[PDB]
């Protein structure tokens, strides 16, 4: 019955602004301290803002001080993270969470919170001046003639797309096992790129038609590519 | 500024082991530390609060302890469901800081990566770029080092790589290395070699291709 | 002397020299006696008129400067001295004064330096001269002024509700003479709900705005935003008027009315169809409403003959206000602005409404007479007479020029009043003063207010009842606790005032007091609690004081729940029980019904032990510093015990039925032939019938199902038969009569 819902995310251009909404239900919003904790891809948890339980004095990390503004509304029973002057560095998954007054102690020189009990699902925020774009698929077939005994390796290169995510399947899901699709990397240009590969018996190469099916929903792109 | 230094960064263990993770506070900090479990992509969950008090609902095999400025999470008997990343957190005056995190990887025997190099495709050369791919498949452990040779010449600062998470069936990883530069520079060299070093390899191994085969 | 001695001399010289020129040439000698009778808003206008005909008299001009000095209006006082000085150079002491005041207010302008040089040569090396030399140096530099500004801003960041700090910001803006920024912050701050309720802030708002209107900067910049700022002045006047009436004395309130009326006359001419015009509409209503309250304040202290005549006059004022339509909310630029204006609209209709009723309850169709007799323009002059001194020009006074056309003379409908109250709960920041008044105003009416809806408008998403009822920690506060609280605050307040008027003797008129005039109606203890829980919930507390605020609330919880050492007289508990039963018994949903019924059973279960001791004529252990004052006025008597035991036993059965103990509930329900038990018996027989009524099922069972629907029909009929016959039973209905008939129509067509 108790949950936290994050909303108000999505992509934005650098130097822009966004506003996140952390909707709470099931616990008295007045006596809870609200926090926001972002996490870039493959990175750790970073505390970015806090709101003392019963009053709402702000406190920010120096990496965002003065730019972000966190607020709490009793009537709407919801907290928000106003973000300004957004930089590419702020691209990260933003979570919110509460800490009851039972865990909120005030001391000389600042306040402390014992732990974060309730967390949200986490809403994604991407910051990149690169504009949306569909993927270009370049095949990666085996220049091997039964190199590794009975098995050979083929793959597909999904490149020059923005933003994450892309989804891939082989033979429209017929070739399920043996596949490994790697995370994407931010090319300095601004577009992401990844690879998808699968190991298949060389004796069957040339008999079973192998096709990778990529779907980039953010740009409404669908491409099937044979190898 | 207060800092929470978490150690180790990446841990490898098997089921039933008694595992330990530790965080050191730079300045003398009071018992206002917490511990969290974060499974890949999901939200972090609270394990221990106020240093040694267990959060209601957390299994009893977890226990927190402190000694001086070093805080320690202790799992009495590791379980399969505990193979995730963990974080330590201090709450000082009007500030919260987290540890760098600790990944708990499932331990297994060593495996040698079956490497396969792949050239840039005809379609990619049409666009004006050239990407070479070097696969490292189903190996263990995570630690490995790959190097690129253009006509037997080292290359750095122009290629990147990414690694899969520990597979569920065999507990092995995979790595994809990408060497990216213009078609013009690709037509300037003939030989291309991808070298791999790994604890599972008796000796370093290399595979190569020649433009035009 | 007094007020009569000086305003009676008006008719003495009015009958000796009636022409306008000689009437104004006596202004200086008129103002001569008001300065002695402590009338400074009045003496100002008398002398100012003599100055309109004798503009070259150095004595009169100085006297106004000395009067503006008492008013502390530095900019106005200085100019007056200047005129007396330029007319007559021999007034050395005034050259000192000008130099003294110019150096004290602001040194940035060289004019303070110039007048100081002259002051020196008139009084060579006098002791004051150096004093002024040090004063001029005192003021800080550019880096120093910016330094002070940064403190206030950093201070306002964490303390935006601090009255003094925001005031200082306006004073600092005004000190650097960037008034446009002063009003800008002044405008953006009238959206703050806390500041709008602050008497001193609104007063500052009136000045900083007026200063800008006359300011050179207002004209030069543009005349587009001129209207926008003008709206805020009217808003400030309304808020300032509401507050001044309650705290300040008779004299100060009347003086503020004149500033209000002057502004209105200056605004009506522009008209138009924008926020200002819509604002003028709503503010127009407030004027009469407050004006009516002002009238009643004077009469309260006075004799009976003036009381009736003044209340008659006030009744017309409130009526005018009520007639005024709801302002055009859509026409405003923003949601905050428009919501505020409507909030005030609800406040106007609510306060004037209840006043209109309580004054009309005195006699039969008392309202009709008021209109037929004073709606006449003759009343317009009789109103202007009682409120103001007739000497002020009746031309530029909005009151004398208003078109009183087609006064509705229709008493208000309760249903409309409820929705007015509910919408204006946030009008005065939910001060327990505000709510305790409304709750008392409905105490004389036959329909009760939706308190639970009031609380929902203030503390949104506050659960009706908290799961963790076991402890008294104040994180478990529930809308029930507040509803239970307000009930006692009003039940307590009524009895305290009842005791008071018994002591006052004189003429008995307890219902008639208006909201501003009356003093605190709750105990400072009770008020402290409400102020605490409010600041806590809305998240406007202080990290340091959190623990204190938190504990202050905790102290009283054990009493709101009738726990260990509850300071609760048995009568107050009973009042809570039935007041919650009937409040809950009319609700539609099961969640709320259960909750309100549960608490009712709780309080019932706590009283019955007490009633048994009282039933045998024993003594109740009186409390120790109770939270809700005990009274022997309402001490419970033996005559009513057996009914409550009956009324309580129904509550038990009802809960038994809701829990599932139909067998014990029915066995009990049939035992008591009560109107309410019919509606319960019927409602549960109807459900057993409706579910089983249409599915394919054993035929014998279907007849038994029908048999219950037959019982349902009979009990609803017993309700209506006994209802139409006797009125007392109609009031016992747990739901409206038409609701019982509504079900019956559907029941029989089934």
């Amino acid at each position: 019955e108790v949950q936290l819902v994050e909303s108000g995310g999505g992509l934005v251009q650098p130097g822009g602004s966004l506003r996140l909404s952390c909707a709470a239900s099931g616990f008295n919003f007045s006596s809870s301290s609200i926090h926001w904790v972002r996490q870039a891809p493959g990175k750790g948890l970073e505390w970015v803002a806090s709101i003392y339980s019963y009053s709402g004095y702000t406190s920010y990390a120096d990496s965002v001080k003065g730019r972000f503004t966190i607020s709490a509304d009793t009537s709407k029973n919801t907290a928000y993270l106003q973000m300004n002057s957004l930089r590419a560095e702020d691209t990260a998954v933003y979570y919110c969470a509460r800490s009851p007054w039972r865990w909120s102690g005030v001391s000389d020189g600042g306040f402390y919170y014992k732990a974060l009990d309730y967390w949200g699902q986490g809403t994604l925020v991407t910051v990149s001046s690169a504009s949306t774009k569909g993927p270009s698929v370049f095949p990666l077939a085996p220049s091997s003639k039964s190199t590794s005994g009975g098995t050979a390796a083929l793959g597909c290169l999904v490149k020059d797309y923005f933003p994450e995510p892309v989804t891939v399947s082989w033979n429209s899901g017929a070739l399920t096992s043996g596949v490994h699709t790697f995370p994407a990397v931010l090319q300095s240009s601004g577009l992401y790129s990844l690879s998808s590969v699968v190991t298949v018996p060389s004796s069957s190469l040339g008999t079973q038609t192998y096709i990778c099916n990529v779907n980039h929903k953010p740009s409404n792109t669908k491409v099937d590519k044979k190898v | 500024d207060i800092q929470m230094t978490q150690s180790p960064s990446s841990l490898s263990a098997s089921v039933g082991d008694r595992v330990t993770i530790t965080c050191r506070a730079s300045q003398s900090v009071s018992s206002a530390v917490a511990w969290y479990q974060q499974k890949p992509g999901k939200a972090p969950k609270l394990l221990i609060y106020s240093a040694s008090s267990l959060y209601s609902g957390v299994p009893s095999r977890f226990s927190g302890s402190r000694s001086g400025t070093d805080f320690t999470l202790t799992i009495s008997s590791l379980q399969p469901e505990d193979f995730a990343t963990y974080y330590c957190q201090q709450s000082s005056s009007s500030l919260i800081t987290f540890g760098q995190g600790t990944k708990v990887e499932i331990k297994r025997t060593v495996a040698a990566p079956s490497v396969f190099i792949f050239p840039p495709s005809d379609s990619q050369l049409k666009s004006g770029t050239a990407s070479v791919v070097c696969l490292l498949n189903n190996f263990y452990p995570r630690e490995a080092k790959v190097q690129w040779k253009v006509d037997n010449a080292l290359q750095s600062g122009n290629s990147q790589e990414s690694v899969t998470e520990q597979d569920s069936k065999d507990s092995t990883y995979s790595l994809s290395s990408t060497l990216t530069l213009s078609k013009a520079d690709y037509e300037k060299h003939k030989v291309y070699a991808c070298e791999v070093t790994h604890q599972g390899l008796s000796s370093p191994v290399t595979k190569s291709f020649n433009r035009g085969e | 002397r007094s007020k009569a001695d000086v305003e009676r001399y008006i008719a003495s010289v009015q009958g000796s020299t009636p022409s306008p020129r000689q009437k104004s040439m006596k202004g200086f000698y008129f103002a001569k006696l008001y300065y002695e009778a402590k009338e400074y808003d009045l003496a100002k206008k008398y002398i100012c008129t003599y100055i309109n005909v004798q503009e070259r008299d150095p004595k009169a001009h100085r006297f106004l400067g000395l009067l503006y000095e008492l008013e502390e209006n530095t900019d106005k006082a200085v100019e007056c001295y200047r005129r007396s000085v330029e007319l007559n150079p021999t007034q050395k002491d005034l050259v000192l004064k000008i130099a003294e005041l110019l150096c004290k207010n602001d040194v940035t302008d060289g004019r303070a330096k110039y007048w100081l040089e002259r002051a020196a040569k008139l009084f060579p090396g006098s002791p004051a001269i150096y004093k002024l030399k040090e004063q001029l140096l005192d003021c800080e530099g550019e880096d120093g002024w910016n330094k002070l500004f940064d403190l206030i801003q950093s201070e306002l960041y964490v303390r935006p509700d601090d009255v003094h700090v925001n005031i200082r910001l306006v004073e600092v803006y005004r000190s650097t003479k960037r008034l446009k920024d002063a009003v800008a912050h002044c405008h953006e701050a009238e959206r703050n709900i806390a500041l709008r309720s602050s008497l001193e802030w609104n007063s500052c708002v009136v000045q900083t705005l007026k200063e800008y209107l006359e300011s050179l900067q207002c004209l030069e910049s543009d005349k587009s935003d001129w209207r926008a700022t003008n709206t805020d002045l009217l808003l400030a006047y309304a808020n300032l008027m509401l507050l001044t009436l309650s705290t300040r004395d008779v004299q100060e309130s009347r003086e503020l009315l004149q500033s209000f009326d002057s502004a209105l006359q200056s605004v009506k001419s522009l008209g138009g169809n924008d926020e200002l015009s819509a604002t003028f509409l709503e503010m127009k209503g407030h004027f009469y409403m407050h004006a009516g309250s002002l009238l009643l304040k004077m009469g309260q202290h006075s004799s009976n003959v003036q009381w009736r005549a003044l209340s008659e006059l006030a009744a017309l004022c409130y009526l005018i206000a009520f007639q005024v339509p709801r302002p055009k909310i859509k026409l405003i630029k923003g949601e905050a602005g428009q919501n505020l204006l409507e909030m005030m609209a609800c406040d106007r209709l609510s306060q004037s409404g209840h006043m209109l009723l309580n004054l009309s309850r005195g006699k039969q169709d008392f309202l009709k007479e008021i209109v037929e007799t004073f709606a006449n323009k003759s009343g317009q002059s009789a109103l202007y007479d009682a409120l103001f001194s007739s000497q002020s020009p009746k031309d530029t006074s909005f009151l004398g020029s208003d078109d009183i056309g087609n006064i509705d003379v229709r008493e208000p409908e309760l249903e409309d009043l409820t929705r007015y109250d509910v919408g204006a709960i946030r009008a005065h920041n939910g001060s327990l003063q505000h709510l305790t008044w409304l709750g008392l105003q409905w105490n004389s009416l036959p329909a009760l207010p939706g308190i639970r809806k009031w609380l929902k408008q203030l503390f949104h998403h506050l659960p009706h009842e908290t799961s963790r009822l076991e402890t008294n920690a104040p994180e478990s506060i529930c809308i029930l606790d507040l509803e239970v609280f307000l009930l006692g605050v009003v039940y307590t307040s009524h009895l305290q005032l009842k005791e008071k008027c018994n002591s006052h003797h004189s003429s008995y008129q307890p219902l008639c007091l208006p909201l501003p005039v009356c003093k605190q109606l709750c105990t400072e203890r009770q008020k402290s609690w409400w102020d605490a829980v409010c600041t806590l919930i809305h998240r406007k507390a202080v990290p340091g004081n959190v623990a204190k605020l938190r504990l202050l609330v905790q102290h009283e919880i054990n009493t709101l729940r009738a726990q260990e050492k509850h300071g609760l007289q048995p009568a107050l508990l009973v009042h809570w029980a039935e007041c919650l039963q009937k409040t809950g018994s009319g609700l539609n949903s099961f969640y709320d019904q259960r909750e309100y019924m549960g608490r009712s059973v709780h309080y019932w279960k706590k009283v019955l032990p007490l009633l048994k001791i009282i039933k045998k004529k024993n003594s109740i252990p009186e409390p120790i510093d109770p939270l809700f004052k005990h009274f022997h006025s309402v001490d419970i008597q033996a005559s009513e015990i057996v009914e409550y035991e009956e009324d309580a036993h129904i509550i038990f059965a009802i809960l038994d039925a809701v829990n599932g103990n139909i067998e014990d509930a029915v066995t009990a329900f049939e035992s008591i032939k009560s109107v309410v038990s019919y509606w319960n018996l019927a409602l549960i027989f109807h459900r057993k019938a409706e579910d089983i009524e249409n599915d394919a099922l054993s035929p014998e069972e279907q007849e038994e199902c029908k048999n219950y629907l037959r019982k349902t029909r009979d009990y609803l009929i017993k309700i209506i038969d006994d209802s139409d016959s006797n009125l007392s039973v109609v009031k016992k209905l747990p739901v409206p009569l038409e609701s019982v008939k509504e079900m019956l129509n559907s029941v029989m067509q089934e």
